[PDB]
RNA sequence: GGAGGGGGCUGGUGACUUUCCCCUCUUUAAGAGGGGAGGAAGUUCCGCCCACCCCAUUUAUGGGCAGCGUCCCCUGAGAAGGGGCGGGAGAUGCAGCAGAAACGACACGGCUCCGGAAGAGAUGACGAUGAUAGUGAAAGUUGAGGACUUCCGGAGAACCGGUGAAACGGGCAUCUCCCCUGCCCGGGGUGCAAGCCGGUUUCGGCGCUUAGCCGAAUGUCACCGAAAUUACAGAAGGCGGGCUAUAGCCCCCAUUUU
RNA sequence: GGAGGGGGCUGGUGACUUUCCCCUCUUUAAGAGGGGAGGAAGUUCCGCCCACCCCAUUUAUGGGCAGCGUCCCCUGAGAAGGGGCGGGAGAUGCAGCAGAAACGACACGGCUCCGGAAGAGAUGACGAUGAUAGUGAAAGUUGAGGACUUCCGGAGAACCGGUGAAACGGGCAUCUCCCCUGCCCGGGGUGCAAGCCGGUUUCGGCGCUUAGCCGAAUGUCACCGAAAUUACAGAAGGCGGGCUAUAGCCCCCAUUUU
């Protein structure tokens, strides 16, 4: 609600859910993808918005932009969790390696004509 | 005879010549004019202000007029002629037209145009 | 009250638009200039009696003023092993201020506990 | 929003400010943004990098709105940023 | 050069243009003032070459009950200006700071035209006194010098704690009409020649400041165009 | 009601008391000395000569008697005192006794020898 | 300080002396003069505390026949006087060099009153003028205005060309007689304070040299004594 | 014989002078006989004998008659002993 | 006329008491304080018109103006073989005046011619 | 009448006479008497009073008073010249050596009273 | 060179008039000579001399002042201006809201022990908002077929509290005493409009003056000089210190500028 | 250091007012800018440009100016001020009185010769107021038993004239020509109130202005400076020279004085 920059398509947000699915080479945690984003091997960076408090992810929107780091929203944790491949909600995954997925994140790097 | 030698002119006096006019409906002579002004610089100037400013009178036949006084005081002498206010059953009001150092650059420059000079041609002929 | 009112929608812009001219020029380098514009925003808060938004809250150490720009000159931390808590360590002094969440963390315990008692 | 009437009010900080008269004739003619600001004296930097110090009682300042662009003396701005918000009423008669 | 006199007709007015005169001031005396004196006088401003400012007049009503009155009908018209020899009425005018001129200080009073604590409150207030020749003009001998010490009295206050002055002749006819040059000669004649010229400039200064702050959308000494 | 404070002794003006006396067979009255003295200041200073030099009389019992007038303008008043000649069927004579800054030095120089002060015990008591 | 008057009583030459004055000059203003009024007007001088010298005075006569006769007349009193308006009588005086002053020019002339020409003359045969008050006592309005023009003429060309000025009440009565601070308050009004000063010691320094002459031997300023 | 109307045409030179009155403070004091004459100036001898330049015009000399005394000024005295004798009136005034 | 002969009484003794000084004071040694005198009294006769004594006249030289004494600074002699005369020379300057009496020798000529005739 | 000074008289007049007449050693003339007086040998010098012209003896006076030889007058100039010892008048007679007569010459020494 | 700040100095001479005033002297009544407002006189925050009353006649006790320059803090173009002078003990105050808790420490929540309830033995409970887990447990490194727990109540050694200007601990401000070092001893109260005297309500004199007025004097002009009657301002018993407003020129500093 | 004399300089800037004047410009009629009396403008002793008439058209003749600084003379406290510029010839003047004679020389008296009268031969005449007597005879040395003369008249070589400012001889002053040296060539007469033009007595314009008025303007205040509006004085076509009156400061000189 605070830490949501752009307001995200529902056709583009399935794509976000599609690229975690597709690759499995991800980092889950709010400390893992910290790491991942000042290092520079995170290429993409899923926050949940339905995080309570916000105050675990409000840091990875403004670090996201000074990094250079694309990253778009999702509106469920639980789902996030689930194509990431556990039964508990994550708040937060950033990809490595995307496999066959390569095809797909340019796609989600449409995000920056959201940011304008 | 009454003779007097007339002063140079680092002795002389310096006057001014005060052009003004009377713009009403009624008359005025030349003798009344000449009374009204000595009434009123009796009041203003006092007995010591009118040695002072040495007021006369030459010549009135129009409402217009020329009237004489010193060269350093036209600004008071200005003032006794806006203060007197009426003459017995009529109000006074004299204004100005403007000052000069001869009656050659006053008759011309707001009374009127040509110049005539009547001085010279009175005294040799009569 | 009307006049007290209006001053206060301009006095809330005047701690936004003075933040805001900070985070950008933090970025720059120029940290001195940067602690300048939020010690202008502290010292106008206490004047009106006003507070400071929510987003701007934590992002200023309250020892010696420089903007915490995250990764840059701010070391932030979740660590959740004995109480829930984020670490804000500034890099220019070294003073370390921390924000618990267990007010928050009480709730879900509490949330856990009715869909426990239901199901 | 930025108005002329709420302009004494407002945070000079952040506004492209260019002064069109002055006693001091190096004064006249600068442009840029309002840094810093004290009592009596605004700081501009401008579009070339100069910092340079101005007196405000001395001359008057024309403010950059959005879009529109205000006259207003410095006589009436005298105060440090902090009094300035609360309560200044300043009185100024051309004579 | 400004002039405050009372307009009938427009022979005088035409008179007093073809001297020495720039612009003047209409005068209405009276308490019931409206457009149909206004769309006159703007005939007789364009009738040879003139321009003319109006302004009215109040006159012996109570202390602050007449502030908020006149404030009321200040913004119809150009200037005012206030009049009373009682003290009391003299004091109350010099607060409310947005009248520009004050008169007849001598003719109500008969003691003492200005005092030394009125000087001070017009200071910070910027309260000019207005000097009158309508006075003068039909006194007695005594009567005469008894409103000229009166205004050396307020000569030396205006000058010490410089308090403007504009002189007026206060005409009601045809003929009290004056000329400003026999005006700066009686001014000239009291104090200097030096500030016999400023009180003319204080009589411009005046009316150049009243017309540009209702002329456009000017507020508080601010200036918005464009 | 009517009070103004007295202006500083910077800014006050400076004034002298002319101590006189007029010496004649006939008597004359407070309201009639106090009248040909006005005529005489309109006649030598004149209106503009009145204000420079604030003539007033303050007290007249006996022949003697006491005028104001400026610190600067003694020289002046004093010739007015003299060159009034008549009043309506009888002469006029002022003869000036001398001048001081104050009534207590005026009354006890030329007028008399005691001091009264009767300004201060009529103020309280009535 | 030296007065000019016609003696009549006691009571007014006691009131002068009990002022300002300390000596003056009896007048004699007719063509009969004797001892007769010489030895009551020592009698006046003794009486309280006085010293009085006496003069006498000719009018309206011929130009150069009245010169021989006068100065028959001159050798049996103290001082002399001449008036007169006619410019040929006023001419005829000065070339004498044996008269000590000269009075009204204005009176009977009624044009001016000491001409640039007549100034020249009185500067190597040193001729005063003598200024009086009787004059302006009994005139009006206009014609005290004309006298005190007339004598703002004649103080110019005394201060230039330095001739010597005394002043006179010419009185003729117990009340005409006038204080001198006022006299000198007159012509401290005219032109100067430092003028006003050296009239009165002109007045002094005629009576000194009058009489120093005829008190013992002195011939041509040179006195023997032993 | 010498007398005191004669005076001014009699001659200076043998006759003891003394002088009573003088603008210059030394010149006042000295007796002696008149030994040359010019226009404007005496030459008088000392019973010291120093010769001393006296001028006429700034001073009055005591004349010793034969017996007598007799006090003319030197402004009475001026010109030179030729023209003197024939004709010279002057006149003067303590003023 | 009157004025005239008293001024000539005047001047004779102004002839007389200005030469009697020289005199005095001509025996002393100061002969240019003699010559001033004399210089004085030949300078006052010609203003005047008038002559000089018939005893001072012969004791001046007229060329320089030196007072003539009689063995001091004058050599006088008495010649009579030729014509009888008396010559004066001054020491000082050199130059020679006589003083004939031929018109007095004829007297005596004429009164002893007298004598013979009536003897 | 003119070269004269003082009065002599008529007692003391004999004396000069009987003086001359008494020495016989004597020189006549008017250019003997000055060579006389110059030298210092001339005791006493006798002048006539009735000469004519007056200027061959005019300087005896003055020659007398300055070189201090004491000297007076006889009225006679013939009387003069017969106790000198001449028929013919002399007009001065001055006296080298008295002999008998310097009894007398002290006598004619009283003419000092005469000169004061 | 230009707006500004701080410090210092602020009269002399000559003339007129005792009718500008005071004092003195002589003298045929008037003349002569000398002196005449400041650095603040304003402000009344002070003290003393001077007066009067009360207690006391004491440096035994005790009282009063000072710790300066220097240094510390705050504000301006950073020259300059303003305030304060060490330590110990006791009491009160830091509202309101927020925070576990607001001035001495504590209770309270994370840690340990005991009791009760619920689920469960290749299962289920929990866990990437952090799991068995350690360190002087603020902080920081760690990060999962990790894995036996979760809640409530009571008692306790050690460590740490999302707020706010400021906290398991040290500050700030005020008041009163005891610790210091130096100097001086009558201690308080009022005050010249005090107080005293002829007088006996009221008035005159004294207290009062190298200006000394009181119905409140100290004036005018010219000039050297440049410190000058211009700005602010005018004595009322005197002197000393502090604050306040500024003219003219000299000296010092800053910024703009070159 | 004090009375005095001579020489030099005598305005600039800012403000007010076109109602102090002129000129210029623009402009809803009034504003802005610039300039505004001197070393004498006084005195009229001058000249020229400029104008008009007469003769002449000439450096052939002739006219005009200059001989400066320097020097000479006169007067004052001797610095300073005033006047004049060589020579030759001619004419007049130096009165009055005095002197032989007063401006070229002379006559006259002392010297010589002749004539007449008076006195006289160891006498008489004369002579110390000068005798026979000399010198280039002004002057000076001489000075007596020295000693033959004295007077009048006429004619002549040499020397000298008691006076007076000044003389058997040289001066002074004025006027006119011929002798000089240098330079320049229309020569006189009047004059801006000249002269010209519309006009045709009278008036307006021109001649007229880096002030240009004419019934005659050029003003007032402040200040640096110290040369300042103070003294004397005020333009009338301009310029140059001479005389006259003086303020302030600078420079030079004198006397008193020390
Ligand atoms: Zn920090
Ligand atoms: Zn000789």
């Amino acid at each position: 609600a605070v830490y949501v920059k752009f307001k995200v398509p529902e056709e583009i947000q399935k794509e976000l859910l599609d690229a975690v699915a597709k690759a499995q080479k991800i980092k889950k945690g709010a400390n893992e993808v910290t790491k991942a984003v000042e290092r520079g091997i995170a290429k993409l960076v899923i926050i949940a918005e339905d995080v309570k408090p916000e105050e675990v992810v409000a840091h990875l929107p403004y670090l996201c932009e000074e990094k250079g780091i694309p990253y778009a929203y999702v509106a469920s944790k639980q789902d996030l969790g689930k194509a990431a491949g556990l039964e508990v909600a994550a708040s937060s995954v950033a990809i490595i390696n995307e496999g066959d997925a390569e095809e797909l994140k340019v796609l989600i790097e449409k995000v920056n004509v959201l940011k304008q | 005879i009454e003779m007097l030698k007339t002063l140079p002119p680092t002795l002389r006096e310096k006057k001014r010549y005060i052009a003004f006019k009377i713009l009403y409906d009624e008359e005025l002579k030349e003798g009344e004019v000449v009374n009204l002004i000595r009434k009123a610089v009796l009041e203003y100037y006092g007995s010591w202000g009118t040695s002072k400013a040495n007021p006369w009178l030459v010549y009135y036949d129009f409402p217009y007029g020329i009237l004489r006084c010193q060269r350093d005081n036209v600004d008071y002498v200005k003032a006794s002629l806006i203060l007197i206010r009426e003459f017995k059953e009529k109000p006074v009001n004299i204004i100005c037209l403007g000052v000069s150092g001869t009656i050659r650059k006053a008759k011309i420059k707001f009374l009127g145009i040509k110049k005539p000079k009547r001085w010279f041609v009175i005294r040799r002929e009569r | 009250k009307f006049l007290e009112k209006k001053l206060k929608k301009i006095a809330y812009e005047r701690i936004d638009i003075l933040m805001s001219l900070a985070e950008e020029e933090a970025k720059k380098g120029n940290w001195d200039r940067a602690k300048r514009y939020v010690y202008l925003a502290r010292r106008i808060a206490m004047k009106m009696r006003i507070r400071f938004p929510k987003k701007w809250k934590r992002r200023i150490c309250k020892k010696c003023g420089t903007f915490l720009l995250y990764g840059r000159n701010a070391r932030v931390r979740i660590k959740s092993k004995r109480y829930p808590h984020v670490v804000i360590t500034c890099l220019e002094c070294g003073a370390i201020y921390r924000i618990p969440m267990i007010r928050e963390k009480k709730e879900k315990r509490r949330k856990k506990l009715e869909e426990r008692l239901k199901a | 929003m930025i108005t002329p009437h709420n302009i004494l009010r407002h945070e000079l900080i952040g506004l492209k400010v260019e002064i069109v008269e002055a006693k001091n004739k190096a004064m006249i003619g600068i442009k840029g943004k309002v840094v810093d600001e004290t009592r009596n004296t605004l700081v501009i930097e401008k579009e070339d990098g100069r910092e340079v110090v101005i007196p405000k009682d001395i001359a008057v300042f024309l403010f950059q709105l959005k879009g529109c662009k205000v006259k207003v003396d410095g006589r009436l701005l005298i105060g440090r940023p902090e009094e300035r918000l609360k309560k200044k009423i300043k009185i100024l008669y051309p004579y | 050069r400004i002039d405050i006199n009372r307009i009938e007709k427009e022979e005088d007015i035409k008179l007093l243009k073809e001297l020495k005169w720039n612009g003047f001031v209409f005068y209405q005396y009276d308490d019931e003032f409206s457009k149909d004196r206004y769309e006159e006088v703007k005939a007789i401003a364009e009738s040879y070459k003139l321009k003319v400012y109006s302004g009215v007049k109040i006159k012996t009503e109570s202390s602050k009950q007449l502030r908020d009155k006149v404030k009321k009908f200040r913004n119809k018209c150009h200037i005012i200006l206030i009049e009373g020899g009682v003290l009391k009425i003299n004091r109350a005018a010099v607060e409310l700071h947005d009248v520009d001129i004050l008169s007849t200080p001598e003719l109500g009073r008969k003691d003492s035209g200005i005092d030394h604590v009125l000087a001070r409150l017009a200071s910070n207030h910027r309260v000019a006194i207005e000097l009158n020749f309508k006075t003068l003009l039909n006194k007695d001998g005594y009567e005469r010098a008894r409103t000229l010490l009166f205004f050396r009295n307020n000569l030396k206050l205006a000058k010490k704690f410089d308090v403007p002055v504009v002189i007026s002749t206060d005409a009601e006819n045809k003929y009290q009409i004056k000329n400003p040059y026999d005006l700066r000669a009686f001014l000239n004649t009291l104090v200097e020649p030096l500030y016999a010229k400023k009180i003319m400039e204080t009589a411009y200064k005046i009316c150049d400041f009243r017309d540009y702050l209702m002329r456009d959308n000017v507020v508080r000494y601010g200036v918005e165009i464009i």
